[PDB]
DNA sequence: TCGTCTCAACCGAGACAGCATCGTGTGGTTCCGTCAAG
DNA sequence: CTTGACGGAACCACACGATGCTGTAGCTCGGTTGAGACGA
């Protein structure tokens, strides 16, 4: 039993009990990163993919025409030195070294043991290591990204159908598509004409038969091995046949089979059955007599070459003629070999490709394959040879993990899982026998939208294959610069280079795609952006290349793939999701557990089971009627076998499910009734809560799932408690707890600091903050929460707030789907957000003039100067409006040509003529708050100004205030632990005087590490940071904006109910009960039956049964009752049908008082998401506290006061707040900057700019029967020079004339047109 | 089918040229000297493997493999073309140096916008070499006070030199791989385009050509004559002694008056300070 | 894949007798370029 | 242009007509030294491939620049830009007098007029009221009606509610359905930032209350709001064009 | 569609805010939700459903 | 026995050093615009 | 209404590298085109 759940606990409606806690989010992510850098390990490091996996294939190397080695033992990880708080406020991005130590072991070429010099070394550092936190996130240049699993195609070939309108059939054999982990794409396409060829990204097509040569097998070989084993001789009756029984299964036979010594099998005309087959079978006549008629329509396999005769009478995959058999009659041929096919067995399109286009010696298909690569250049052998040596056989840029060859064995059938990381010709082999197998139709086809075809990547072997391409890189040139280089006269350290892995490990987080800027506006969306499964990116599918293929769904994702969490808009299925209890494998496979179930009893034990399997296993039901004996009492139950859904029996299934919360993700397990919504808009109120902000007032959820602490307790923004123990003092910028005797070591025993999160800026520009929510002299636990982030409250995951809300369009104000609030939003400010706004100001340095951080800056007012001090810098804490001098930046200028006017201007007010200008940078329209903190950058060896001096001052403080703070409260550990050692048998003494001194060593020791502590903090920041070029100090202002409740903001709730606010709607023309509570916010009831979602009927009565009990509970407190009856209250509320009593445990002193105090404003429930809440609990806890049972309430008319004759209902929903408000989107523009290739106006001048009036504006716009408008809006709003000047001086002198002039437009098009030499005239 | 392409053609129409010993190229230089069009151009045409070995080198670069082999021939043909036999030794090495140059050259005027001499692109070749040196035993960004402690030089002169290195991308590669747009819409012209300030330009034109027309005819006249604002040249009291004033500081007295009748007027106008430079 | 792996065990068997066959390991500065 | 820190920002159309600069500088250069037929072939083939990159990108040259990935833009993509084959003015156009935002409902407003906040009503109208401001005789110049416009006083509503009552403004879904996503409204003056909409025309709009980015037009001469409020009022465009049934729904 | 046929269009479009208004204000005043006996389950569905 | 009528792939969109002037920095006087002083 | 003094441009000579040139020699779906097929 945690803290937390003293002072919260929640009553939950499960039915089914939960047989298995729910286990850690990120540690995908975590063992995966774990597995890559293998930071802790011991000498003998684990042999598994990862940087050491793609060094040690690389760092063996051999000299060309020479003699040289490298050895290595390992390498060795850096110290992460920059702090976290430090680096978000610096930008160091978390810097972290990595050494290895090379060996340089020289030989005298010639393989044997003379002149081994061997020089053992540590090289420099290969990079910076990305250095994550425990959270899961890294710092890439002062913002924080995280990679995404990339859910490409997985590594293996796939056999498809893919019907389509390119093939015009309805049965045909879709392309081959061999995917490898990294380069050496192939294809192999089935011709429709009986064929194959294959494919390449560049050449054209090419057969088989050349490519098989190229790969090293004979064309007569692989036509033979191709089709059938069946062999011809000529012996008895002029021929001599092996007969199959196998193959004439099904075969219509039209010739005569009679022999067998007297015992006709098949007559003429009659077809065979399986009774001849089993008179075959009992025969067994392995010779049969046919005609000579019948073997014309057979192929040969190989050339029949006769050793008598000396010449090819037979070529190689020939069909026989009646002239080519009486050839091999006469030649006296022995044995001929030829090929057997019939039309119930296997097409013979193999040998009708190997046949095509005359390929049959090695030096044509060497030739062809020279062609495909390089056309049109020196056709050499061993060039070509050595090009499909690096194409195919070796590992030069080219990579495949054992994945590949794990799912090819899986696919053509092995007993070893673990195959080989280079390709051969034997797997080519294999996918000709399964691609030939496919076309005959025996088996499933593949389904390229399977959980099975779509591996789930991460960002480990990304990682090291990006390593692998700058190692290799750094590898080539240092073999290039090590060529006629000597021992003696290089040197092994000079010879390798660092600079091409680090610009891989700068390009795989700077320039890549993959590694996009992490959502942490909301922490459901730093919890789900982890665990994002996208098909784009490198080696993956784009949003135009979906289709209808891989935005389908298959049954075998039951507990892998959630479909009920994607982003809306331009990619829907394409970008998938990460389930609940979904646990990838070692080779990267989507797994998901399941509890094994026998014919009579139900096991224990839960293994994880893979997708390859479900499909010959039985999968049942978790969700049946269990008499707590360990079976079914259910005589038919919902089951799958074969990827389908059916029914079957309790004594045949083998596996069911471990939990309902299983299949879906953690993005819409955290609506409640997800089992009375639709999908659709389930899926847009998990969007919604994805894309939400937090609040100010964090109130707790009314409805909850349960999951809400989970939530809170994997997030990285709450303070998680290593150590338990009792607290001795709570602040809001640091907390320290006391450390037990149990769990602790001898030396060192209290050491527990922890930095809470003070109110910085995030990726969407909204403010971050931690709250304590413990007080002082209480004791907690392992994995307690001390202080809560930004929209979580008191442990648990509280977003949004309530407010009472009723269904009723009233007035129009919610006239389809809109919101109308009232005054107690405003005036409590409950729903209002706080956004940080960034302003990144650079201060650069010129070739005509340097520029500085100057206050003395001209056209300056008082209102101006008043709030910047005499540095340049408004000071901390100021009122900024809107138009207001923030940052201190002048600009030089010389030789301006200015106009009279400016000087005239500047004469008559008597200033002086200022020739450098003012380029300072200012806030937006529509921003009025007040700043927090700036954070200015130097250079090093730079001017400082006093601004900076004053904040790093500022710093150095508070970091000295928490080393005292911290050496307090150890040496108050300590000396509570000595008075503590001495009571024991005070009135023996060498052990006391022992124990002082080591206590003294151990605060000295504290001493000097606090003092290297403070060395290292003002050696890291009184140094400079690593900036642009040609910057001397960047400066950034936090602009924190006090935004409320305005008119148009946006309104949703959980269950995909989009809306607009209307207008600030007062506290009394909303429809009020008889109890005296008046409605807040009401929605419309075109939400449940449009939208398939009844979740928002049943929420609103649970929040109102909540509602009604926490009033129940205030009014209780109030009246001042005993404990006995609030024990009592918490007993007839625990003791529903759903879920189960945790009572009769907690004290009535501490526990009773401490939830009193913390469930006063508000009760969370725990529903599950398949196997919730009924409706007889709801109508219980609807009728025990004076509530009606159906939400049936009986409401009093504040507008007309007329008695409604008919009872509404009321309630409390539970919504959210959105990142789509006003103020970041609202553009604020009459005139704009034209551009430089039109006049047409654009952003850069302190103003955005318009919209986008394209094709199908202007196609609206001449919909309706006009023409002035046309040419008015497209020659005097842009693309003109003088013709806005005379319409604004028509507009001022007031006369109007419509003059129509001559655009730019056509200036620009006759410039661009007559720039490729065209005569165009007027002929007027 | 056959391909369509430039580099395959050209590579299989150096196949014929010829590689003889080098008496041959000794006696096509001594021909060349008196002057013949048929040693130069077996120069010319039998000594492109040399090139083409040059031009491999320099792959990786702004510019393309075509523009290498041009230079490599034109390195060569200007080597054989100012070409003296008296020194009796291999002409390979000068058309490697001739090569290397032209090379230099190409670096030099075919890789960046801005335009070079050779001493600057020069110094910054080497900086970036000490760099590339320097960075191998740091380990970490290459700042400009290492390297100006290590090459002996000032750090705001390295600084300077370092920052004509500007390395322009594209305006069409944004960030990111989903270019839905580009980078000509985002910046503008540091000029003044906008129709806001040409309309403040005529209407504050107007406003004091109202303001004058609306003085006295001297105060007018000393304040257009001297600035030259309506219809005057820039000329001043000094020029316009024998027009308007004789005496320099009765006409500055009436100046400065006249400023102080328009400053005046704005203000009892509604024109401060604080409400025009903000 | 197996080739690569026959090379790195070879080349380490190769470093292992030529240390334990009288030679010596040179250890070289971290920081040094010639 | 010059950037920040001394640096430019220069168009691949430079590098491309540069090296074409320099490659015909270099036949200028060979022409005139009686140069044989092979060199002066690979140069016309030089030259010829340069103008294939000048003109088009993407066929048979396939030119990379330094330090990048990208391939460079030719004076195709200066006639057209992205998006395919669509021109430059095609693909897109910034208008004047414009800005986004995100709309509400307004019930107690008729068909004839809407709501809109000051905070943009104070720019949408900026001729408008300097006209006004220079007409009535309070402030003849622009700077001032530009600081007593953005100092907010108390007479620049009194002044600008002339322009509100009778002046049609346009408003345009950004993404654009049909041929209703246009309309015409009167703008009354209230508090906020976000604009009130008539209930009856979201129907019309295709546009439900979802929070999108809604953008507003304001047309500058008189002319084009009279045939604004004659082509897309409300009280014209009242049938839709699919058939007999009002695009005016009435909603639940 | 009717009356907007047979009037033209400004008795149309001042006939249609006053409906609106007037509709406006019988929603207000009007008291129907939809709730959980709204949906009326019949007990002859599980005996189809068996 | 040959001209014309389909027919399936092909392609593309939404280094180093030296030589001969050279161009603005760097004052150099000089003219100009202004500041006291009667 | 007169007089004499200092700070800021204004071409211009001097000039310090600095421009400029030169020699060493080892996804679906529509327009294009080559190829088989049939009758006068
Ligand atoms: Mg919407």
């Amino acid at each position: 039993y945690s803290y937390t759940e003293k002072k919260r606990i929640r009553k939950d409606f499960s039915k089914l009990p939960d047989v298995m806690d729910v286990p850690y989010l990120l540690a995908i992510q975590l063992d995966s990163y774990r597995e890559f850098l293998q930071a802790g390990a011991t000498k003998e490091q684990f042999r598994d993919v990862g940087l050491h996996a793609a060094f040690k294939s690389v760092f063996p190397i051999i000299s060309y025409s020479g003699n040289a080695a490298l050895e290595y033992v390992g390498y060795r990880l850096g110290e992460p030195a920059f702090d976290v708080k430090e680096c978000v406020l610096r930008g160091v991005t978390f810097a972290v070294p990595l050494r290895v130590k090379v060996r340089l072991i020289i030989f005298d070429r010639e393989s044997s043991n003379k002149a081994i010099k061997d020089i053992k070394e540590q090289e420099v550092y290969m990079g910076e290591i990305p250095l994550m936190t425990e959270n899961g996130t890294f710092i890439i240049n002062g913002t924080e990204r995280v990679i995404v699993s990339q859910l490409h195609r997985s590594p293996g070939v796939f056999f498809d159908h893919d019907r389509g309108k390119t093939h015009s059939s309805g049965k045909l054999l879709y392309s081959a598509r061999i995917i490898p982990y990294r380069g050496s794409w192939l294809d192999f396409e089935f011709d429709p004409k009986d064929c194959v060829f294959v494919r390449i990204d560049r050449r054209r097509k090419l057969p088989a038969s050349v490519l098989l040569r190229a790969l090293g097998y004979s064309t007569e070989e692989i036509l033979n091995a191709f089709y059938a084993t069946n062999v011809f001789h000529i012996k008895g009756e002029t021929l001599n046949l092996e007969l199959v029984p196998q193959r004439l299964r099904g075969e219509v036979a039209s010739i005569d089979i009679k022999d067998g010594s007297g015992k006709v099998i098949v007559e003429q005309g009659r077809r065979i059955t399986a009774r001849h087959i089993n008179q075959l079978e009992k025969a067994g006549v392995s010779q049969l007599e046919v005609p000579f008629d019948y073997l014309i329509g057979r192929t040969i396999a190989k050339a029949i070459v006769h050793p008598a005769t000396g010449e090819i009478i037979a070529e190689c995959n020939t069909e026989l003629t009646l002239d080519l058999l009486a050839k091999v009659a006469k030649a006296q041929v022995v044995r001929i070999e030829t090929l057997y096919t019939n039309d119930i067995d296997c097409g013979p399109f193999i040998s009708d490709t190997l046949k095509i286009d005359n390929t049959s010696n090695q030096l044509e298909a060497l030739v062809e394959i020279y062609r495909m690569m390089r056309p049109g250049e020196p056709p050499t052998k061993e060039a070509a040879e050595t090009l499909f040596g690096n194409l195919f056989f070796s590992a030069e840029r080219y990579d495949l993990s054992a994945v590949g060859r794990m799912k090819f064995n899986r696919r053509i059938g092995r007993t070893e899982i673990e195959g080989p990381g280079v390709l051969s010709k034997e797997d080519i082999i294999d996918v000709l026998k399964t691609l030939v197998d496919i076309r005959n139709g025996k088996g499933i086809v593949d389904d390229i939208d399977h959980l099975g075809n779509r591996r789930v990547r991460c960002v480990g072997e990304m990682a090291e294959n990006q390593f692998r391409v700058g190692l290799v890189r750094v590898e080539r040139a240092v073999k290039e610069r090590l060529s006629m280089a000597e021992s003696e006269g290089l040197m092994p350290q000079d010879l390798i280079n660092a600079k091409p892995v680090a610009a891989a490990i700068k390009e795989f987080f700077g320039s890549s795609q993959l590694s996009q800027f992490m959502d942490q506006n909301n922490p459901l969306s730093e919890i789900t952006h982890k665990r994002r499964v996208s098909a784009l990116g490198p080696g993956g599918l784009t949003r135009e290349r979906a289709g209808f293929e891989v935005r389908d769904v298959h049954p075998t994702h039951y507990g892998r793939v959630c479909p009920i969490e994607t982003p809306e808009g331009p990619n829907i299925g394409l970008i998938n999701s990460l389930a609940t209890y979904a646990r990838t494998n070692k080779y990267g496979f989507l797994e998901s557990p399941y509890r094994v179930v026998k014919d009579s009893l139900v096991t224990d034990e839960i293994v994880f089971l893979s997708a390859i399997e479900e499909a010959d296993h039985v999968i049942a039901q978790a969700s049946a009627t269990l008499n707590e004996k360990g079976q079914l009492v259910d005589e038919l139950v919902a089951v799958r076998h074969l990827n389908e859904f059916t029914v079957k029996a309790p004594e045949d299934v083998t596996l069911m499910d471990v939990s309902p919360k299983q299949v879906v993700s953690v993005a819409a397990s955290l609506i409640p009734f997800l089992e009375h919504d639709d999908a659709n808009r389930a899926l847009m109120g998990s969007n919604m809560q994805r894309q939400a902000v937090p609040t100010l007032r964090a109130d707790k959820p009314l409805v909850g799932t349960g999951m809400e602490r989970n939530v809170a307790r994997d997030s990285g923004v709450c303070v998680v408690a290593r150590r338990g123990g009792v607290i001795d003092s709570v602040d809001a910028s640091r907390v320290v707890v006391r450390v037990a005797d149990d769990e602790v070591e001898t030396g060192e025993a209290g050491v527990d600091i922890y930095n809470l999160t003070k109110y910085t800026r995030s990726n969407q520009n909204t403010c971050i903050n931690q709250r304590p929510l413990v007080s002082k002299g209480d004791v907690v636990a392992r994995g307690d929460i001390l202080a809560d982030g930004p929209s979580t409250d008191m442990g648990e995951l509280a977003l949004g707030q309530n407010m009472r809300v009723a269904f009723m369009p009233w007035n129009g104000f919610n006239f389809e789907d809109s919101i109308c609030l009232s005054e107690r939003v405003v005036q409590e400010d409950r729903f209002t957000t706080i956004h940080i706004q960034e302003l990144t100001c650079v201060a650069r340095d010129t070739k005509l003039g340097p520029e500085e951080i100057t206050a003395d800056i001209p056209n300056v007012g008082e209102a101006a100067l008043n709030k910047l001090d005499e540095a340049g810098i408004v000071y901390v804490g100021a009122e900024v409006q809107a138009g207001d001098i923030l940052v201190g930046k002048v600009t030089p200028k010389g030789e301006t040509q200015l106009t009279p006017e400016e000087k005239l201007l500047r004469a008559i007010f008597g200033e002086k003529a200022s020739d450098v200008k003012d380029t300072s940078l200012r806030v937006p329209t529509g921003t009025k708050g007040t700043v927090i903190d700036v954070q200015v950058f130097t250079r090093d060896g730079v001017e400082r100004d006093s601004r900076a001096l004053s904040i790093e001052k500022m710093q150095l403080d508070q970091i000295r205030k928490d080393l005292n703070e911290e050496f307090r409260i150890v040496e108050g550990a300590t000396f509570e632990r000595l008075r503590a050692a001495l009571v024991g048998a005070k009135a023996a003494d060498d052990a006391l005087n022992e124990q002082l001194e080591k206590a003294q060593a151990y605060i000295s020791d504290r001493r000097q590490l606090l003092d290297d502590k403070f060395e290292d903090k003002k050696r890291k920041l009184q140094q400079g940071d690593d900036l642009a070029p040609g910057v001397l100090k960047i400066v950034k202002v936090y602009l924190a904006i006090k935004r409320r409740i305005q008119p148009g903001d946006k309104m949703a709730g959980r269950h995909g109910n989009k809306g607009v606010v209307s207008v600030i709607m007062p506290v009394e023309d909303m429809p009020h009960d008889a109890n005296g509570t008046p409605v807040d916010i009401v929605l419309n009831p075109l939400g449940v039956p449009s939208r398939m979602n009844v979740g928002q009927i049943l929420e609103t009565h649970l929040g109102l049964a909540a509602k009604g009990l926490g009033e129940k509970i205030n009014r209780m407190l109030e009246e001042q009752r005993k404990v006995a009856e609030l024990r009592k209250f918490l007993h007839e509320i625990y003791n529903e049908i759903g879920g189960r009593e945790e009572n009769l445990d907690e004290l009535g002193d501490n526990e009773i008082l401490a939830l009193a105090k913390n469930l006063r404003g508000g009760v969370p429930m725990a529903t599950p998401v398949f196997d919730g809440a009924k409706e007889r609990e709801i109508k219980a806890m609807l009728k025990l506290a004076d509530l009606p049972e159906s939400g049936q309430m009986r409401l009093f008319d504040g507008r007309t006061g007329n008695q409604f004759e008919r009872p509404t209902t009321v309630g409390y929903m539970y919504m959210l707040k959105l990142n789509h408000l006003v103020d970041d989107k609202m553009h604020a523009r009459s005139t704009g900057s034209y551009s430089l290739v039109t006049q047409q106006p654009l952003g850069g001048k302190a103003q955005f700019g318009g919209q986008r009036f394209g094709e199908m504006e202007v196609w609206a716009l001449e919909a309706y029967g006009a023409a002035y408008t046309l040419q008015e809006m497209l020659t005097v709003k842009s693309d003109d020079v003088n013709g806005r000047t005379k319409m604004y001086k028509n507009i001022v002198d007031g006369d109007h004339r419509m003059e129509a002039g001559m655009p730019e437009s056509f200036n620009v098009l006759i410039k661009e047109i007559r720039s490729l030499g065209i005569d165009i005239e007027l002929e007027t | 089918t056959r391909a369509l392409d430039a580099t395959q053609l050209y590579l299989n129409e150096i196949g014929f040229s010829p590689l003889l010993t080098p008496e041959e190229e000794v006696h096509f230089a001594r021909l060349a000297q008196k002057g013949d069009p048929a040693g130069r151009k077996r120069m010319i045409e039998s000594n492109l493997r040399l090139v083409v070995k040059i031009a491999r080198r320099y792959v990786n670069r702004g510019l393309s493999l075509l523009d290498l082999i041009e230079e490599g021939n034109l390195g060569l043909i200007r080597a054989v073309e100012k070409f003296d036999p008296e020194r009796g030794f291999r002409f390979s090495t000068y058309a490697t140096w001739w090569i290397r140059q032209t090379i230099e050259r190409a670096i030099m005027n075919q890789t960046r916008t801005i335009r070079l001499p050779i001493h600057v692109v020069k110094e910054l070749n080497v900086y970036l070499r000490a760099a590339r040196e320097l960075t191998h035993k740091l380990d970490h960004e290459p700042s400009p006070e290492e390297i100006a402690n290590l090459l002996e030089k000032p750090v705001a002169e390295v600084k300077r030199m370092l920052g004509l290195n500007e390395r322009v991308t594209s305006v069409d590669v944004s960030l990111g791989p989903d270019s839905d747009k580009t980078l000509l819409d985002t910046l503008t012209d540091d000029r003044p385009t906008d129709p806001c300030e040409l309309l403040q330009d005529d209407d504050l034109s107007e406003s004091i050509d109202q303001w004058l027309t609306e003085l006295t005819d001297k105060q007018r006249e000393v304040v257009i004559r001297r600035f030259g604002l309506r219809g005057h040249e820039s000329s001043t009291l000094e020029e316009v002694g024998q027009e308007i004033g004789l005496t320099r500081e009765r006409v500055r007295q009436i100046q400065v008056e006249a400023l102080k009748r328009l400053r005046e007027i704005l203000e009892k106008n509604g024109l401060s300070s604080d409400a025009l430079f903000q | 894949v197996e080739a690569k792996q026959k090379e790195r065990d070879a080349l380490a068997k190769a470093m292992e007798e030529f240390l334990s066959r009288g030679g010596k390991v040179q250890e070289i500065e971290p920081n040094v370029v010639a | 242009v010059p950037l920040d820190g001394g640096r430019f920002a220069t168009s691949d159309l430079n590098d491309l007509y540069r090296r074409v600069i320099n490659r015909n500088n270099r036949l200028k250069r060979l022409l005139d030294l009686a140069a044989p037929d092979i060199i002066v072939r690979n140069e016309k083939r030089m030259l010829q491939e340069a103008v294939d990159a000048l003109l088009d990108n993407g066929r048979r040259g396939r030119a990379i620049t330094g330090s990048n990935k990208r391939p460079l833009k030719s004076l195709a993509d200066m006639i057209k830009g992205k998006q395919g084959r669509f021109r430059q003015n095609l693909l897109g156009k910034r208008v004047d007098y414009s800005g986004r935002s995100v709309i509400t409902v307004g019930p107690t407003l008729r068909l004839h007029q809407c709501g809109l906040p000051k905070k943009m009503a104070l720019e949408l109208f900026k001729p408008f009221i300097f006209g006004k401001l220079e007409g009535r005789g309070m402030a003849t110049t622009i700077k001032a009606a530009k600081k007593m416009v953005e100092r907010e006083l108390p007479e620049v509503w009194d002044v600008l509610a002339e322009v509100i009552r009778e002046h049609p403004v346009l408003l345009n879904r950004a993404p654009t359905l049909h041929r209703l996503g246009i309309q015409a409204f009167e703008p009354v003056l209230i508090e906020g930032k976000a604009i009130q909409l008539h209930p009856l025309v979201c129907a019309a709009y295709n546009a439900d209350f979802d929070g999108d980015q809604m953008a507003v037009h304001v047309p500058l001469t008189l002319e084009a709001q009279l045939e604004a409020r004659a082509l897309m009022m409300s009280t014209n465009n009242i049938l839709s064009p699919a058939n007999g049934e009002p695009i005016i729904v009435p909603s639940q | 569609n009717h009356c907007y046929r047979v009037v033209g269009l400004k008795d149309t479009v001042i006939f249609a805010d006053q409906l609106m208004y007037t509709g406006f204000a019988y929603s207000t005043i009007s008291g129907v939700s939809i709730g959980v006996n709204d949906f009326v389950i019949p007990d002859e569905k599980a005996r189809i459903i068996n």
